[PDB]
Parts: structure tokens; sequence; C-alpha cells
């Protein structure tokens, strides 16, 4: 796949109804070396 | 070919309208590598209390990004 | 004694030296010197 | 001649098993790596 588009969402609220929704950030991924910091459990909490 | 099931048979497709100065509102978040944002664990193994190298596709860290935010449609009343 | 003191750091430089040449020995191993993989046994299964 | 996709219940056996040869120089072949290794019951660590 070369392309994407975003589909935009529209909410059917009622005025009275209408909410804020949480805003979602795309960032692209690129191979990169990243040191990393791992814990007892093994799960990452802290990188450079 | 899977089924999925019967298309819509709506005449008409629901009015779309678009305001870029009500859309235009932005508050972008850096990536922070050091909080561990956008990191995806590697599938082929887990290390356990070490601290290693490792070259896998990860986010820029600074990067604000592309950010796209969803907002209601318009609407009168309880009616949308 | 202290990180300060110059002679109790050269102590330790001593004893890193000594660490530095036995931990290269383990790392070795692990390269794979253009080996498909690091153990003979790992390769003598995945290849002819 | 290449593919034998069912196979009797149990196919696996004891031996296979690695509590069987637990506290044990044996060699493993599990899932693609094969190695020297001895086994030693201990508590969890690192990713399930």
């Amino acid at each position: 796949i070369k392309y994407y588009s975003i589909i935009p969402h529209s909410i059917r609220s009622i005025q009275s109804d209408r909410k804020a929704w949480a805003a979602f950030y795309v960032y692209k991924l690129q191979p990169l070396t990243f040191l990393l910091d791992f814990s007892v459990d093994g799960y990452i909490r802290r990188a450079i | 070919y899977v089924d999925v099931g019967p298309d819509s048979v709506k005449s008409a497709c629901i009015e779309v309208d678009i305001q870029q100065t009500f859309f235009d509102k932005t508050w972008p978040r850096p990536i922070d590598v050091s909080k561990a944002d956008g990191i995806i664990y590697p599938q082929g193994r887990t290390y356990s209390n070490i601290t290693i190298t490792y070259q896998g596709l990860f986010p820029y860290q600074g990067d604000h990004g592309d950010m796209y935010v969803y907002s209601a449609g318009h609407a009168t009343g309880t009616t949308p | 004694f202290t990180t300060t003191n110059e002679a109790f750091q050269k102590v330790q430089d001593a004893v890193n030296n000594n660490a530095q040449a036995l931990s290269k020995l383990a790392s070795e191993l692990s390269n794979t010197f253009g080996a498909i993989s690091a153990s003979i046994g790992d390769i003598i299964q995945r290849l002819d | 001649t290449d593919t034998n996709s069912v196979c009797p219940k149990l196919e696996f056996a004891n031996d296979t098993k690695i509590a069987s040869q637990l506290g044990n120089c044996v060699e493993y072949s599990l899932y693609g790596v094969s190695g020297r290794g001895v086994f030693q019951n201990c508590t969890a660590v690192g990713v399930r």
C-alpha cells in the first residue's frame, strides 16, 4: 500500500449532547536505532 | 469474495460540511522516546532488566506528527 | 578514597580493564561474523 | 509425502517436555531454536 487517507468520522450527537472528542495523532514509522531500557517485567518505560 | 451483507440502500448520502476556521485548532504533542511514546515491542523476543540498542520502525523524537480530530455533526435541538 | 581521588580511580580502572577483557570473549561468541546464526547448532538445523 | 496435517493424540511425549529433563544438560530444539542448555525452574521474568 503506497497511499493512506484518514476517513473523517462525524458523530450525529444532538445539539445538547454535543461532546468534545479526543484528537488522534498519526506519527510516521521509519527504521531507527533506539537505546531501550527494560524493567524486570521487560516492558519499555524509557528510551533514547 | 467474503460476503459483507447487503450494501446500504439509501438513495442519497448524508450532507457533509467542511469549515476550515471551525476545525483550525491545533494542539500538537511531540513524541517522547523517554516516555516510550510510539514504541512497539519487538515480536521476535523479550529482554528483561537490560539496556541495549535495538533497530526497529520508530517515530522521530520531538515529532508533533499529523493531528486529526473528529467533531460532532451540525444538529438543531434534539435532531442531528 | 573518593571519585575525586586519582589514585583510588586508578585502582578501579585496573579492575575495570580485567573485567573488559572477560566481557569481550562472551560478546564475540554472540557476533554472527556474517554467519546466519550465532549458534553453530542452530545453523545445522536452519541450513543443509 | 511432504504434508502430514493430521497426527495421532497425543503426538508429544514426556521426554520432549522440559520438565522430564529439568536440571540436566540437554539439547533443546524449541520453535526453531537449536542449542545445548540446562533448564532450571525459576520465577518468571520478561514478557510471557
